[PDB]
């Protein structure tokens, strides 16, 4: 009956959206074990958080003993890759091969991390994936996770279309999303100086690049800048200005990452369960 | 699980997945002619409450389609579904009791599927070959906690030999039927 | 007299080091007319100073009426290119051919901006170039500007070698350079998290890419990141994170820019002659 | 422009001739006499403003490139830049206005990109002075000057390709300065200075 720092296991972490959201909420993070294989994503999470994250490489090398020693965990979050479950891929391999089957590596480790019987300590978890997926794969994921997802579209709090399914047991996952006035809801709010927006909401941004020239500067079509993309996804400006990354790598990282106001919405009820400031 | 005296061994309650082994279990004296076996082939819409409503199980057997049978699913589907329903079926840790399970592959699982299956079932598979005239005709891999199942392994069979057999080609229940014999020390014999 | 805001004519402006120094000193800039050809440099000067700079295309197209109506000017600063005056370039074309001859355009426009000999209003000017030049070019430049240069090395106030000649009439140009506690003198003072500096001052930085690998991170050597380069040159972090520029473009702009601590040393006595806040 | 100076107080010219010398030609027109009122210097890399005030005052500053077909030590733009610098050193201060004239000549030595810098630093476009004989172009000079009638002597009939081909041929031959073309350019100046007969 006492507040202690939160202990997080983040699978397929990426640019550490979870740690950034938890810290912005003022929650003391005692342990943030992140499993990630992308090198520049680890560089981002290392520099932008000064090595508070414990990186543990591939998720299929995480053993049961790994969970028990690294644990106990309070919050287990994860987001399996999307390019093999989405309709944006003609070569989509479904949920059972390609990079889609990595979802089960979450389900596996999730049962490894759940508290033992006779132990009802607080334990929360969340799994995210794209809404654009074959309904058989959606209900299969619901079957393995033993729950149905809530659907949150970042358009309600961000400046882009980002509809995603969220399975989990976080407190108040069904409550209606209400954007704060710091949230930049329309594209004009995220542009640098002397740039006018064509749309008020930009279509969904994937890992790759009409609606691909959504900015007019000095009367000509121009693409979005990396800093503008960071503001669209809600990340701090220059969150990805790490390790000589250019337009190509940064848009990839921000394209397969979470929208931070959505994660702030989902994680905000967790302040009332762990140590705060 | 320490052995059970003969007067008190109850009839075994088995769950068969993706394949049926009713006849093989009757031939060994585990089932009586007339029902203790629940067999489902499509477990896509199986929830934990369904595995619970079905009487408490003592054995959960899953197996892939045979080697030659052109497959409906991807091979990892059977492994993942077997793992999920096995989690649904095992006893809650508050009441220990004899519980066993077995998943058999007939050289249908791909090389990555083998690693993911061994990691999910926390055991390296056991190679059960059929060998005549010095040549390997057919084989199965098994993952199980059945007591004497690891000593049934054949180290003579390499992975390349198995994959060549797979490329060269009914479910050979002959290879797995003997693996249940150590279970008669825990359940009823019907003669 | 009453101190009024300063009016600056910056030729070969680059990434607007002059405007940055003047605004960072607290000096009110009434008009800042910069002559730049590179669209990337104009981009970073347009956004990082939010359109307060009036940009002019080519120095060879600035006419006498241009100087007469754009002005009057109080501060005429300029730093002509160096690829034809440097000694390390074997294919250099001297002071009279190639980019080196753009110096005379400065000498031309300076006389256009110089006040009439009846007007005793304050008027300062500054011209920078590289110490690495044949002695005949330095003599001729001193002949045209009618004065001799002061040699200032950025190593005294920065983490890198950078020796430059400065002609001008700025107050106290010859006073000894003294560093500040905010100045980052050692290379380790400019690196991101978990980065070690094998050298304490890196050698003179140019436009091109064990001096090429001066940092060691987790046991493997590495080159410097763009943020680390901006700190070495003294610019605000993420100053060149503009317009989807990568490692090459940003290092090109910073490679030919002024060391802003050196320019703040030169421009600091200017607070006594112009309005401040 | 400057105002007419009456004949009684017309004083001799003080000529600054840079690079080439025009004492012979000027004294052929009656601006000099046998006796020096003309300072001549060819290497001005070390001469500063105080040197020009020492040698001065000057009523005329003259400079000209080396001859065509005589490959020079300096780059062609060097003579132009130095002439501009020393002309600025020799110009009368805006407090005391007095007749002050200047002239720069190119014997087709400056290339295409040097001529733009020329017309920029001298604030006029050059005057093409040719030497025609039998309907064929033998030699020519470009002239920048504020000397009054310097603009009416231009030959629009001479194109730039003709000048370039002339320079190509007469430098492949590799001829000294044709001062006959610029001699008549000084005649509009005797109404400002003395005439020696
Ligand atoms: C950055 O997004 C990804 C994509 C694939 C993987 C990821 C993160 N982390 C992985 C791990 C830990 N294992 C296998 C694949 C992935
Ligand atoms: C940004 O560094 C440069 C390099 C070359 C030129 C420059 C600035 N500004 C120029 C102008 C105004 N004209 C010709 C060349 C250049």
């Amino acid at each position: 009956m006492r507040r202690r720092p939160i202990r997080v296991l983040s699978l397929f972490d990426g640019i550490a959206t979870g740690y950034l959201v938890l810290k912005e909420l003022g929650i003391k993070v005692g342990k943030y074990v992140a499993s990630e294989v992308c090198e520049e994503s680890i560089a981002v999470g290392t520099v932008k958080h000064e090595g508070n994250i414990k990186y543990v490489n591939d998720v299929r090398n995480i053993t049961k003993k790994n969970i028990e020693e690294w644990g106990p965990f309070d919050l287990v979050i994860g987001g399996s890759p999307c390019n093999d479950l989405s309709n944006v891929n003609p070569a989509r391999k479904g949920l059972y091969e390609g990079t889609g089957r990595l979802f089960f590596e979450f389900y596996h480790l999730l049962n490894y991390s759940r508290p033992k019987e006779g132990d009802d300590r607080p334990f929360f978890w969340m799994f995210e994936n794209v809404v654009a997926m074959k309904v058989g794969d959606k209900r299969d994921i619901s079957r393995f996770l033993e729950c149905n997802p809530v659907m949150i579209d970042a358009i309600k709090v961000s400046a882009a279309h980002r509809a995603r399914y969220f399975w989990g047991n976080l407190p108040g996952m069904n409550r209606p999303v209400i954007a704060s006035k710091n949230d930049k809801l329309e594209l004009q709010d995220c542009l640098e100086y002397n740039r006018i927006a064509k749309l008020k909401k930009v279509q969904t941004i994937t890992t790759k690049s009409n609606q691909l020239f959504p900015v007019v500067m000095n009367g000509k079509e121009d693409v979005l800048w990396c800093t503008e993309l960071e503001r669209i996804f809600g990340f701090p400006v220059h969150y990805t200005d790490v390790s000589n990354m250019g337009r190509g790598a940064r848009q990839k990282l921000l394209g397969r990452s979470w929208s931070v106001p959505v994660i702030r919405h989902l994680f905000a009820p967790l302040k009332d369960y762990f140590a705060c400031e | 699980f320490e052995t059970v005296p003969v007067w008190r061994r109850q009839p075994v309650r088995v769950l068969s997945l993706f394949e049926d082994i009713k006849k093989e279990l009757t031939s060994l004296g585990f089932l009586e002619s007339g029902g203790q076996l629940k067999h489902v082939v499509d477990v896509t819409d199986t929830v934990r409450k369904d595995v619970e409503e079905w009487g408490p199980f003592d054995l959960v057997y899953g197996a892939t389609p045979p080697l030659g049978h052109t497959c409906d699913r991807p091979p990892s589907w059977y492994l993942f579904q077997f793992h999920r329903l096995l989690q649904y079926a095992r006893p809650k840790p508050g009441s220990p009791r004899p519980f066993f399970w077995m998943f058999v592959d007939n050289l249908v699982l791909n090389k990555e599927d083998l690693d993911v299956a061994s990691r999910f079932l926390e055991m390296e598979p056991v190679t059960i070959p059929d060998v005549h005239g010095g040549s390997l005709q057919n084989a199965v891999r098994v993952w199980s906690n059945i007591p004497a199942i690891r000593s049934r392994h054949w180290a003579l069979v390499s992975e390349e030999e198995l994959s060549l057999l797979a490329q060269n080609k009914k479910w050979p229940t002959k290879l797995v039927k003997n693996c249940f014999l150590p279970l008669r020390e825990y359940f009823k014999y019907f003669s």
